[PDB]
């Protein structure tokens, strides 16, 4: 089962970045040869590659070596990379560039499907905004429920006692 | 003319005729005539017994002749139209035999008319033919309101489906078998799939892979045999339609190559033709049953007896695959000492009653036997195999029917009817025999000489008529259903011309037998002031109407948990605090319904406990989101729609009515469990342990018995190949999954997997070969006559007996409908039973030159009709394949009836100065003709994005609803629509029950089903991805349309194809696997629930025709 979702582009000083891509196939009955890299840029960056899937995972120094991590499937069907201790520094243009190609014994079908992440590392990033109004919906909805069912039971009390 | 009542010769004939030897003889000949042309094969004798045979039918014309005369008007040779049957084979065999002509298949084929003989031989079975043409002649404008339909639908299936079964995934940008090639190199072909694979531009239908384009181009699948391109082969599909047969994949086609928003017109299809018309035809042909019905050492020592039938029942149980010697000898020693204890009590009673006492009745002869068996089974069974002597042990099961005061009513009253169950077994007998053999001389040479196109390899294939079992087999399996794969091979072989005919006398008469056997069967059968203040706030309307809002909502928010969940951030969060909002709702509400009425009051009423339960669900499923250790209470949650059972006083109603008519079921289905427990038991004595083979772990597909003769060869790996030697997904290797297999023979769905996997097996270890053990055909064909077939008859009769029973409980005729629908019910019949009578006055003064008659005259209606009848008529003339001069013309057809409905309103606009608005049905009229003139001209100028160019077509033919109206269309067709509008409010609340238990079975396999890999059942269409797709399974599984592939998908990890470990991009949940025990609970439990609510629904709508037909 595939569903394409995109990453998180908001990350904390201090932890572990998982920098999502999803590029899945039309059909999954079909099998292919997967080639998947990614780049990174920096606001004066030349967009240079960091990692590479072909024919296996190659060693690609960079100033990332050894920092990274392999969060993918067997399939390539999710081709994810986490990064360790992202510091404040690193931060902007990160893509994920796959390219496969089938077989069919009579065509060979080249595709490209590019999928590029804007990353802003932040000192502390607090709750995002959609879940704290969504917490104040909820706090004001509740709070109105019960103060209805306060008001009709005051209202029914007087007008049974009397 | 005739000879004289007073003359020699005829006083001899007539004396021969009436003399019971000739009748004897004549039937004796017929008899041997049967087998000598049907069940033998290769004698060299045929000429002569095909002679004397014929000397023989010769004699009884010219003595039948000579007696009755020729044409006296009645009771005289052409009186009966039996002999003109008898009459004109003989004459034609007489002339082929004995001239030059040598016309010898079609002769063959003749003789096999003579089987029908064995009908006017026996009375009995001619006075049930009488009375089953006189039942057919009642069923006339219900075989006309069928067709009507049928046809409408057709057009309806032309209009939105035309052309698509062409659509294919052209490969964009640009030897072997003749009959079975594919072209690959031009088209997108699955693995195994015979035909190209389906695809659609929308998003909801089926997707092209890459490199490949969707394009409508080549041929339909099937043969051309599935497609809607033209009348006829739209009636085609429509009439397997009503029949259910094979239908899901019709709809993974359909569905394919349009869009899934296209299963309303199925789902309308199952309701109007499956469920409503079966229903009408079923309560005219039971209302004929009726009509011609009332035309016609002793004492308290026996518990001892019973412990130890039982012991043994739970012994013969025990036996299964594998099987060490010590648990092996545990069941030997047992079998003796029950044996034994039998042979005393047999031996003791014999010398209490004195010995013809014993055998005085009916129970002692069977103990005795019983005994008999037994003892010469342990002796005798060692020695020259004899394995069959022990498959009779399990007779010993009925022993406990002494004790049983249900099963002895149940015999007595196969007993009471056993003279006229004896006709109509003997009639469907020799239907089924006859047309075994008619088919057989029509198409063995055809699937012999043509097998090439049916079979890759050129072999003849599992279904045939070749020769006569396979033959006999075919009908009795088109008589299940399942007439739609074997047809197809039919018209492969020998035509479209000649199949269709055949096959379609087979499942019309087949089906009118076996309906009225079942009917028959049916009808033997059946012979602090702040406490109140709270109590004040909890009984309020508008209490229970914000609650039951809630209840709604909190259920519809299930559906929001597929697999798109993670992709749907903000709808997380929402659902997530809505969770939290409903709990504190109903939390308040069990507060106060305590303070109001008082614990005890409270836990008193059994709605109140599953609003409890309901609490507590809602409670853990909370709790559950905090530890992952506490993670699984979360699915709790999906109890949750329960409490929509509890709100709503419909639902109370339906599940009341439920619990009042299918309660009382409960021994006769201990009765069938006992049949299905005997047979089970049977089944895995004759085939446990025998279903495994040696197969290609990859392809999967058996190897050939050639090589690989037994296991060692398998399992011995001695020249590096691959194969691996494992069970079948459904075998009998104990009573558990005989149970199973059984309930998937029982509903026709994956029945031809058991029974070749049954009818190859040889020994425990030895590769099956192909159709070496073709007798235990006899093992499926008698469960399916005796433990599906009766018991569904008992089960029915009980639920229609309780069903009256409790009716008589109120003197109300509805049940099902609640006290506020009673009035509603009563309006209904008033409306559909009363003239309008509100006629309008005529403008006269303001304008006296307008004629008002024009339009209230019965010829402008008549003609009006006849226009309607004209407009759908033209439709059948539209095909795929088209000329372009045709197409214009059809254009024109359809702009000119535009035209003449714009004139009809226009005029009735004028005639009725403005009370035009008033009637709805003009109302009905005035938006069709408005609708069609925007379509017809949209394109005009305006050029939207496209108007569909049946879309004013289909338009058009929506007035032809006007036909079931009272005045406007034929008298039967309003009394045969006034069942469903008079039941339309129990039909209401039981489709919403159904509605609502479809839907928590949907989310459980949501929560469960999802993520399970796509294989032989789960697909693009049909899987439990989200809700829409969950729920179309569901109803797919209700009419039993191929539940046996979901299953057999969800037993993926049985077979050891699954990766418990795998990423499922864009989810939290990891895995690919089903767990099987979830899967055949679920299956077990929905499909008995299903079925327990559409049996209601059936008889409800049956009762009420038969009470309107009453009057
Ligand atoms: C796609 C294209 C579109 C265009 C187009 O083509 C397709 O569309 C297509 C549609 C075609 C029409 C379709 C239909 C008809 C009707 C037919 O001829 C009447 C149909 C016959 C069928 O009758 C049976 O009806 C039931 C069928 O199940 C049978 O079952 C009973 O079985 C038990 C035993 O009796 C009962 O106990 C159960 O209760 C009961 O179920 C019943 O025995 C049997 O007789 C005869 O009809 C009777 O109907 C009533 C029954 O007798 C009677 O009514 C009475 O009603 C009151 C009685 O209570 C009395 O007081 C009233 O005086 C008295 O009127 C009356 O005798 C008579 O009307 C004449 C041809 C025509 C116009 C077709 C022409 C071409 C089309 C227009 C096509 C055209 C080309
Ligand atoms: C030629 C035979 O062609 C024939 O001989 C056809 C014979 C027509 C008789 C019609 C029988 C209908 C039986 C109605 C059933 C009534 C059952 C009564 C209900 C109990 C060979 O076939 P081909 O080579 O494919 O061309
Ligand atoms: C708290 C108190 C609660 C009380 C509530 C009790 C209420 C229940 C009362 C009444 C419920 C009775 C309804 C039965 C309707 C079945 C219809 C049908 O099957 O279709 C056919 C008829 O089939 C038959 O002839 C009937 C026999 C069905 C047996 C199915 C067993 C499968 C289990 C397999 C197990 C596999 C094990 C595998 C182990 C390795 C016709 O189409
Ligand atoms: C006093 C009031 C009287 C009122 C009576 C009213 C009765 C109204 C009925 C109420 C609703 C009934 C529900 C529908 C009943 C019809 C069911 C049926 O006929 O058999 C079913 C049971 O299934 C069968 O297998 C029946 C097939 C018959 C096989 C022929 C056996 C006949 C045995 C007689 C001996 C003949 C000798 C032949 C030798 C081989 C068919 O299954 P299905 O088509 O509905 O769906 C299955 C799709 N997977
Ligand atoms: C097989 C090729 C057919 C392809 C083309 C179809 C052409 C249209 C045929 C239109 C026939 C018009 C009558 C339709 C009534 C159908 C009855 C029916 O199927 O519904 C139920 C009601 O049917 C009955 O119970 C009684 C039917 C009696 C009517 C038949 C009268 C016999 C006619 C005698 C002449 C034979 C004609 C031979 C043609 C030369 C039973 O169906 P089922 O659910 O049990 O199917 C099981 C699969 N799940
Ligand atoms: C006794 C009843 C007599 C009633 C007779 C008339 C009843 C209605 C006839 C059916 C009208 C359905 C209108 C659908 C529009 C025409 C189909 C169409 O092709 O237009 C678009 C249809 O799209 C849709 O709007 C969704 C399809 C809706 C399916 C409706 C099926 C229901 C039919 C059952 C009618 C009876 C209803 C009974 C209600 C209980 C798609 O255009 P396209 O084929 O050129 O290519 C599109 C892909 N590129
Ligand atoms: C699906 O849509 C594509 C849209 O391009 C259709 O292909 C084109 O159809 C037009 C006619 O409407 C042709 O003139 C073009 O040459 C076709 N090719 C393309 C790629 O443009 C295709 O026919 C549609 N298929 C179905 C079955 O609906
Ligand atoms: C309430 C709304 C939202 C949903 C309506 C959909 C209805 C019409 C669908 C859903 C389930 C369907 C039923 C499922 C099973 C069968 C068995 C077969 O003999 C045909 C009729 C019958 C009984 C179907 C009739 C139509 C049906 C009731
Ligand atoms: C399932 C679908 C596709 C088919 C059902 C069509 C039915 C329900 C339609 C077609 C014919 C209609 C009836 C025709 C006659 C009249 C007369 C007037 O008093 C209005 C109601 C009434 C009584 C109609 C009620 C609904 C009706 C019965
Ligand atoms: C071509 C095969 C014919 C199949 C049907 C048998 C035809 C013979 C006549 C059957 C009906 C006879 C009964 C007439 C009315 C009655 O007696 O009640
Ligand atoms: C009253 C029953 C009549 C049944 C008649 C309908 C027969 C259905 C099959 C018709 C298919 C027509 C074949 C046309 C030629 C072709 O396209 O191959
Ligand atoms: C197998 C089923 C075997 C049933 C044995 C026969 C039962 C005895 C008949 C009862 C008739 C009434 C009576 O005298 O009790
Ligand atoms: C009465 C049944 C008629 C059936 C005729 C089938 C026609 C199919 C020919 C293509
Ligand atoms: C997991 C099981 C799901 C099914 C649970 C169904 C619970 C139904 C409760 C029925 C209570 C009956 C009370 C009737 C009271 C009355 O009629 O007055
Ligand atoms: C209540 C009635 C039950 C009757 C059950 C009948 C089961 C018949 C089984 C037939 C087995 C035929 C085996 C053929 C011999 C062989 O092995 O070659
Ligand atoms: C060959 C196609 C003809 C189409 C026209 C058929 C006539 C219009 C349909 C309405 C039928 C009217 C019957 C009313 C009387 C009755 O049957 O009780
Ligand atoms: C939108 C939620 C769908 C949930 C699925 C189950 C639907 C069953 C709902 C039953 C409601 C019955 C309404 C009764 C009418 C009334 O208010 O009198
Ligand atoms: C990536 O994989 C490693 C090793 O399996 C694992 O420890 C790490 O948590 C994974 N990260 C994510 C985000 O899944
Ligand atoms: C990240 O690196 C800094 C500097 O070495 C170190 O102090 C900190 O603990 C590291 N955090 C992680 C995530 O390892
Ligand atoms: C980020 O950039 C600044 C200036 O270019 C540099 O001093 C720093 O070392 C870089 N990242 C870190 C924090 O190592
Ligand atoms: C992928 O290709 C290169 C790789 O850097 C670059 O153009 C960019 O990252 C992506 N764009 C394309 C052409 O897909
Ligand atoms: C399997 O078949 C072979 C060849 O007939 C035979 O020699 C062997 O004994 C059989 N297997 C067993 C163990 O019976």
């Amino acid at each position: 089962v595939c569903v394409e979702v995109p990453s998180e582009t908001e990350a904390v000083q201090g932890n572990p970045m998982k920098l999502r891509c999803i590029s899945c196939m039309k059909r999954e009955e079909v099998e292919a040869t997967t080639v998947v890299e990614w780049f990174y840029r920096p606001e004066g960056g030349k967009d240079f590659l960091i990692y590479e899937y072909r024919n296996g995972h190659q060693e690609v120094e960079s100033p990332f070596q050894g920092r990274l991590q392999w969060n993918g499937s067997k399939d390539l069907q999710d081709v994810s990379i986490t990064v360790l201790n992202v510091t404040l520094n690193d931060s902007g243009l990160y893509t994920c560039n796959v390219s496969r190609e089938f077989e069919f014994e009579a065509h060979r079908p080249f595709v490209k499907t590019t999928r590029l992440i804007p990353l802003r590392v932040t000192e502390e990033a607090g709750e995002d905004f959609t879940s704290v109004v969504s917490e104040i919906m909820m706090y004001i909805l509740l709070v109105f429920l019960t103060l209805w069912l306060l008001i009709e039971m005051i209202y029914c009390y007087r007008k049974v006692s009397k | 003319c005739t000879l004289s009542p007073f003359n020699c010769i005829r006083r001899t004939t007539i004396k021969v005729l009436v003399h019971p030897f000739f009748q004897l003889f004549i039937l004796i000949s017929v008899l041997i005539d049967c087998v000598f042309m049907s069940l033998t094969n290769l004698p060299k004798w045929r000429p002569v017994l095909e002679n004397t045979l014929l000397g023989i039918y010769t004699f009884e014309i010219l003595v039948k002749l000579f007696a009755r005369g020729v044409w006296a008007g009645s009771f005289s040779f052409l009186g009966d139209p039996w002999n003109w049957l008898d009459f004109s084979v003989t004459v034609f065999e007489v002339i082929i035999r004995y001239s030059p002509l040598d016309f010898i298949p079609t002769l063959q084929t003749a003789r096999t008319l003579r089987i029908l003989k064995i009908i006017p031989l026996n009375q009995g079975l001619k006075s049930l033919v009488g009375v089953l043409i006189h039942c057919l002649k009642q069923l006339i404008g219900v075989i006309i309101l069928t067709l009507f339909f049928l046809s409408i639908f057709s057009l309806i299936g032309m209009g939105l489906f035309m052309g698509n079964l062409k659509h294919k995934c052209f490969r964009w940008p640009q030897t072997g078998n003749p009959y079975y090639i594919r072209e690959t190199e031009n088209f997108y072909y699955l693995e195994g799939e015979r035909y190209a694979l389906l695809c659609g531009n929308r998003t909801d239908a089926g997707q092209c892979p890459e490199g490949y384009v969707c394009v409508k181009a080549g041929i339909n699948p099937d043969q051309g045999f599935t497609n809607f391109d033209s009348f006829g082969w739209a009636l085609f599909a429509l009439f397997r339609l009503m029949a259910q047969d094979y239908p899901e994949v019709l709809y993974h086609q359909i569905l394919y190559a349009s869009g899934k928003v296209y299963m309303i017109f199925f789902v309308v299809v199952s309701f109007l033709f499956s469920f409503y018309m079966a229903s009408l035809f079923l309560g005219i042909l039971a209302m004929a049953y009726e009509e011609e019905k009332q035309r016609v050492m002793a004492p308290f020592t026996d518990l001892f007896l019973i412990i130890c039938i039982i012991l043994n029942v739970c012994f013969l149980t025990l036996e299964h695959y594998p099987m060490s010697k010590q648990t092996n000898t545990l069941l030997n020693i047992g079998n003796l000492v029950f044996i034994g204890i039998f042979t005393a009590e047999m031996i003791f009673k014999i010398i209490a009653m004195h010995p013809y006492g014993y055998f005085q009745v009916g129970w002692n002869i069977f103990d005795s036997m019983i005994v008999f068996h037994g003892l010469i089974e342990l002796c005798l069974a060692n020695v020259a195999g004899m394995a069959l002597l022990r498959l009779f042990r399990m007779l010993r099961i009925f022993k406990l029917g002494k004790y049983w005061p249900t099963f002895q009513i149940l015999m007595w009253s196969l007993s009471n009817s056993w003279v006229a169950l004896k006709d109509l077994v003997l009639l469907l007998f020799t239907f089924i025999f006859f047309s075994a053999a008619f088919g057989m001389k029509l198409f063995g040479k055809n699937y012999e000489e043509f097998v090439c196109h049916i079979d890759k390899d050129c072999q003849l294939p599992r279904w045939h008529m070749h020769d006569f079992f396979h033959s006999f087999l075919n009908v009795f399996r088109i008589l299940c259903g399942e007439w739609v794969e074997t047809l197809w091979d039919c018209m492969e072989v020998a035509g479209q011309s000649w199949c269709i005919p055949f096959y379609l006398m087979v499942i019309l008469i087949g089906n009118l037998l076996v309906l009225y056997l079942f009917l028959a069967l049916v009808s033997s059968f059946s012979s602090q002031n702040i406490r109140k203040t709270c109590c004040k706030i909890v009984e309020n309307n508008w209490f229970k109407c914000f609650i039951g809002l809630v209840t709604l909502l909190s259920t519809g928010t299930l559906a929001f948990e597929d697999i798109y969940m993670d992709q749907r951030k903000t709808i997380k969060i929402l659902l997530e605090y809505a969770d939290m909002i409903f709990t504190y709702i109903f939390i308040l509400e069990m507060l106060l319904k305590w303070m109001a009425y008082g614990f005890k009051a409270y836990f008193s009423n059994g709605w109140y406990r599953l609003d409890f339960v309901v609490v507590i669900v809602f409670c853990l499923s909370l709790i559950g989101k905090t530890r992952e250790e506490l993670k699984p209470l979360i699915s709790m949650k999906f109890l949750r729609p329960l409490r929509v059972l509890s709100q709503f006083e419909r639902m109370k109603v339906v599940v009341r009515a439920l619990i009042k008519t299918t309660l009382p079921t409960l021994n006769v289905f201990l009765v069938c469990l006992m049949i299905w427990l005997i047979f089970s038991i049977m089944g895995v004595d004759l085939f446990a342990g025998r279903f495994y083979e040696c197969i290609d772990p990859t392809s999967g597909e058996r190897f050939p018995s050639s090589e690989v003769m037994n296991k060692s060869r398998c399992e011995s790996l001695l020249f590096n190949e691959s194969m691996l030697w494992e069970n079948a997904k459904m075998n009998f290797d104990n009573v558990g999954n005989g149970f199973l297999s059984l309930l998937q023979v029982a509903t026709f769905n994956g029945w031809i997997t058991i029974m070749n996997s049954a009818i190859d097996s040889v020994a425990v270890n030895i590769q099956p070969h192909f159709e070496v053990n073709i007798y235990m055909y006899c093992y499926f064909i008698n469960f399916i006559i005796f433990g599906v077939f009766l018991p569904l008859s008992m089960l029915i009769t009980v639920i229609i007996d309780n069903f009256n029973k409790h009716k008589i409980k109120l003197g109300g005729s509805n049940i099902f409908i609640t006290v506020k629908q009673r009035k509603q019910y009563r309006r209904l019949k008033k409306l559909m039973y009363e003239d309008s009578q509100r006629p309008v006055p005529r403008p006269l003064n303001k304008l006296q030159g307008f004629i008002f008659d024009v339009v209230t005259s019965q010829a402008f209606n008549v003609i009006v009709m006849v226009l309607i009848c004209f407009q759908a008529i033209a439709m059948m003339i539209d095909t795929d394949v088209q000329s372009l001069q045709m197409s214009i013309a059809l254009y024109w057809i359809n702009s000119i009836f535009v035209m003449l409905y714009t004139m009809e309103c226009i005029l009735k606009l004028i005639a009725f100065r403005c009370f035009y608005f008033t009637i709805a049905w003009n109302i009905f009229d005035f938006m069709v003709v408005i609708f069609s003139i925007t379509g017809l001209c949209l394109p005009m100028t305006v050029g939207s994005y496209l108007v569909p160019p049946s879309l004013v077509q289909l338009i058009l033919l929506s007035r032809i609803i006007h036909m079931l109206r009272l005045g406007k269309g034929p008298k039967v067709f309003h009394n045969l629509m006034l069942p469903l509008m008079l039941s339309l409010p129990a039909l209401l609340n039981i489709i919403l029950l159904i509605f609502l238990v479809m839907f928590i079975y949907a989310v459980f396999g949501m929560y469960n089903f999802a993520y399970v890999k796509k294989e032989a059942g789960i697909n693009d269409v049909s899987n439990f991805e989200t809700f829409g797709n969950s729920m179309l399974c569901l109803f797919q599984v209700a009419i039993f349309a191929g539940w046996d592939g979901m299953l057999d998908a969800i037993f993926n990890s049985k077979w050891s194809d699954c990766d418990p470990d795998k990423i499922n991009p864009g989810t939290q949940v990891r895995g690919d696997c089903g767990n099987p025990s979830v899967g055949i609970f679920y299956f077990v439990s929905y499909i008995l629930i299903s079925w327990l609510i559409i049996v209601n629904m059936y008889i409800v709508v049956v009762m009420e025709f038969l009470n309107i037909a009453s009057k």
